[PDB]
């Protein structure tokens, strides 16, 4: 359970920056403060293992992914310098309904924790990290639940990323990907080659009509994990309602109707820092897949040919959920990345990544 | 917070 009880005292006052910095609010409403804040990111977030690739989170994304019902302004806290003004810290919460076991408790999840690469070793991170703290404690909320790639004490589970290659000449061209240990470069392209259509019947992307349902399928579906979110209807409208470049969502209606299950994935490219011909990477994210009467590996497959016809490069998934019992299958390839997932103020005992039934973007 | 590639 929690570590430390509910606090009787949270400080008033913001924490103190080292000289020469200041913190801001940031109010992505102005176009102006959410361009800076995308351009921190895309120059300063973060990379793959050998520095070739970056996220490019697109400034609609940010928006999507940090303004969820009940986000909250003072949440999204940027640091700036003091003498120029500009943006060299960032970090977010938004509000979730987070079931951990038998617990659902109110939290946030943090994200965007991001420092400029010229201004870090000054222990701008650490304030960062305590003043979130303070602002959602000051709005009652006393765990959080995160993500990272370094290895902190104590994670509830690990998981590792797959890759389903879409073009895959591009991904070998940008090192994303090798040629296979045996194939040529065309033999591997004929072996990743996927349908033109798509199989199930009654697939269509969702719309307003589908909430409620979506509601229904995802929260029976996520109830066999022991970390996943509990959403009410305006959450599900958010996180799943299409946005084209960021989020697709697809649902199954049955012949009489009723929805059976749905498919989702987000829109995140990486910037391709050092090729002559290539700059960016067009990568789809699984995202939440719930399924009651088509077979999971044919609404994979489905999926995949969905991002393939709207042009990506490559289809990553976790190895969370049940997403192990088509990862092979779907010729995923297994990725060098793992992802950690920690919980703030809670002590419980850590478990496998199917799971985990959380994801985060 | 983790950009993997293919190993
Ligand atoms: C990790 C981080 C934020 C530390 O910044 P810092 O201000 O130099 O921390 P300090 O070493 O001074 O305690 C910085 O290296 C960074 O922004 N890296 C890229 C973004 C990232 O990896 N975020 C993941 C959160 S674990
Ligand atoms: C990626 O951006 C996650 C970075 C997480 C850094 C540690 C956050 C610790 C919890 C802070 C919020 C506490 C609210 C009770
Ligand atoms: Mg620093």
């Amino acid at each position: 359970g929690a570590i430390e009880p509910d606090k009787d005292n949270v400080r008033q006052e913001p924490y103190s920056l080292p000289q020469g910095f200041m913190w801001d609010t940031l109010d992505l409403s102005d176009a102006e403060v959410l361009k800076e804040l995308y351009t921190l990111l895309n120059e300063n977030y973060v990379e793959d293992d050998d520095n070739m690739f970056r996220f490019d989170y697109s400034p609609e994304f940010l928006l999507w992914a940090l303004r969820p019902p009940g986000w909250l302004l003072q949440w999204h806290c940027g640091v700036r310098v003091s003498s120029n003004k500009k943006l060299v810290g960032f970090i977010s919460a938004i509000p979730a309904n987070i079931r951990i076991y038998d617990s659902v408790k109110k939290m946030v999840e943090i994200n965007f924790l991001c420092v400029h690469k010229k201004l870090r070793s000054k222990r701008v991170a650490p304030v960062l990290i305590r003043e979130i703290t303070r602002r959602v404690n000051l709005e009652g909320i006393f765990q959080a639940v995160y993500t990272a790639g370094v290895v902190l004490p104590k994670p509830i589970a690990t998981c590792r990323y797959w890759h389903r290659s879409l073009n895959p000449r591009k991904l070998v061209e940008v090192k994303f990907s090798h040629l296979s240990r045996n194939m040529t470069l065309q033999r591997t392209m004929k072996l990743y080659r996927l349908p033109d259509v798509t199989k199930t019947s009654g697939l269509r992307p969702m719309e307003p009509k589908d909430i409620k349902s979506v509601r229904e399928l995802i929260n029976t579906y996520l109830k066999q994990f022991h970390l996943a979110p509990v959403m009410d209807e305006e959450e599900v409208a958010h996180w799943f309602l299409p946005r084209e470049h960021i989020i697709d969502t697809f649902v199954v209606e049955s012949p009489n109707g009723k929805l059976t299950d749905f498919l989702s994935f987000y829109t995140l490219p990486s910037t391709v820092m050092h090729h002559p011909a290539h700059k960016s990477l067009k990568a789809a994210y699984s995202f939440y897949n719930i399924h009651t009467e088509t077979p999971l590996l044919d609404l994979m497959s489905d999926a995949l040919i969905l991002a393939k016809s709207k042009g990506f490069d490559v289809f990553n998934a976790l190895d969370l959920m049940e997403n192990k019992t088509f990862l092979e299958k779907l010729k995923f390839g297994i990725g060098d990345g793992n992802l950690q997932y920690y919980l703030y103020n809670w002590r419980c005992p850590g478990t496998d990544s199917e799971k985990v039934g959380l994801v985060l973007q | 917070k983790v950009l993997s590639k293919i190993f």
